[PDB]
């Protein structure tokens, strides 16, 4: 049985321009375990983007965080692109602030 | 509680850490193979030599245990690609294996079980597993004695970073997808630590039991992160504010107002 992602975007500290944080993408509850996260920046790819250890749930579905440290501008939006096999394609989720 | 988990990916890819509930204390390097400590206080208090002993078993256990599932999966008809998952510790102790992401055998006193809807592919898995009892005797001890010394040691030598007091910050913003004529208002608490937290939007001292709280997300810092949403009519916004509730405050709540230019 196939499980797909949940996928959560969120920053460490309230979004001000000019002000390093930290852009975060909590992907879980997913099944089987081979899974690709990018981090996007207006649509690029973000280059060094860390993760955690790999580790599962209680009901044993899979969960990844990805996070890099970041400075946003007011002209910047960003993203996490994620792809799995239960996906017909990569799908998107947005960094949603004012 | 603590436990290890081994994660086994066939189609030959092999992790094997170890948690404090949700916090990771130890980690298996492959190359070294050997047993990294995360925390100064990951060590407990297991001398620097008996250290080497636990290896000893992880050395030899978590390379025979790799190596025979390839061999028995045709009898065992496991099929690639496919995925084995284990986890076991204390508390009552335990140890389970999934097979494909679902419950296949587990470990009961002294010997392995298989779980009744698994099927006949468990039965046969067992009777490889059970194959020896004085290897079932040794699993059995590392869960029942080795397990239970190892926790309290842990949890002596980590109280402090465990016990620690870590305040929110909090802040609001517009959510993304509210119905015709409403808006969505986001409260946003972050950098919290220990996990519970109490967050509401309010009219005043009225709670607002519209207020949706999302998972609690963790933070590469090892603090935690929620948002907490509310639908409310575009007209029927004003005098509402989100209010914080956590430990490390003690009663000091933050307290935020939706207005300015959010309005
Ligand atoms: C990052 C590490 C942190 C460590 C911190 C430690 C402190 C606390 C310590 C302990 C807490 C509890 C931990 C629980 C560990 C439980 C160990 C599991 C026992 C494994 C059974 C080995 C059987 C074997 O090793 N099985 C070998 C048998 O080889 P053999 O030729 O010995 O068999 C011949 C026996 N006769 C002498 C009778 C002929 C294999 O061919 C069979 C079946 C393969 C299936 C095994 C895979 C499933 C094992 C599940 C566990 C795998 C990883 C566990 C470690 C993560």
């Amino acid at each position: 049985i196939q499980r797909t992602p949940k996928i959560q975007v969120y920053s460490r500290h309230p979004a001000e321009n000019g002000k390093s944080n930290f852009l975060n993408c909590y992907v879980s509850g997913f099944h089987p375990s081979d899974i690709e996260v990018d981090l996007l920046k207006n649509g690029e790819r973000i280059e060094k983007v860390e993760h955690s250890d790999l580790s599962f749930s209680k009901d044993w579905s899979f969960y990844l965080l990805y996070y890099t440290e970041f400075t946003p501008t007011e002209k910047d939006e960003y993203a996490c692109r994620v792809n799995h096999v239960t996906l017909s394609q990569p799908k998107i989720v947005k960094w949603d602030r004012d | 509680s603590f436990h290890v988990i081994w994660i086994a990916s066939f189609y030959k890819q092999n992790l094997v850490s170890g948690w404090l509930s949700d916090l990771q204390t130890h980690t298996w390097d492959s190359n070294s193979s050997t047993i990294v400590f995360l925390w100064p206080w990951s060590r407990g208090n297991f001398s620097n030599e008996e250290w080497k002993e636990l290896e000893t078993l992880f050395r030899i256990r978590t390379i025979r245990s790799f190596e025979g599932i390839r061999r028995y999966a045709h009898e065992l008809q496991f099929e690639y690609p496919f995925e084995i998952q284990v986890t076991g510790g204390c508390e009552g102790s335990f140890l389970q294996l999934a097979y494909q992401g679902s419950d296949f055998v587990s470990f009961q006193n002294n010997s392995w079980l298989p779980y009744p809807v698994a099927g006949n592919m468990a039965k046969h898995f067992c009777k490889v597993l059970n194959q020896n009892q004085h290897e079932n005797d040794i699993t059995h001890n590392l869960l029942s004695d080795t397990c239970p010394r190892f926790i309290l040691g842990l949890l002596d030598a980590g109280k402090a970073h465990l016990q620690r007091q870590v305040k929110p910050e909090a802040w609001l913003s517009h959510g993304p997808s509210p119905g015709p004529g409403h808006l969505q208002l986001v409260c946003h608490v972050s950098g919290f630590y220990p996990k519970p937290v109490w967050v509401m939007w309010m009219r005043g001292e009225q709670e607002q039991q519209g207020t949706q709280r999302g998972d609690i997300l963790p933070s590469a810092d090892g603090t935690w992160y929620l948002r907490a949403t509310l639908e409310v009519a575009a007209g029927e916004a004003a005098d509402l504010s989100c209010r914080v509730k956590h430990s490390s405050l003690e009663g000091q709540d933050i307290v935020l107002y939706w207005e300015g230019s959010l309005v």
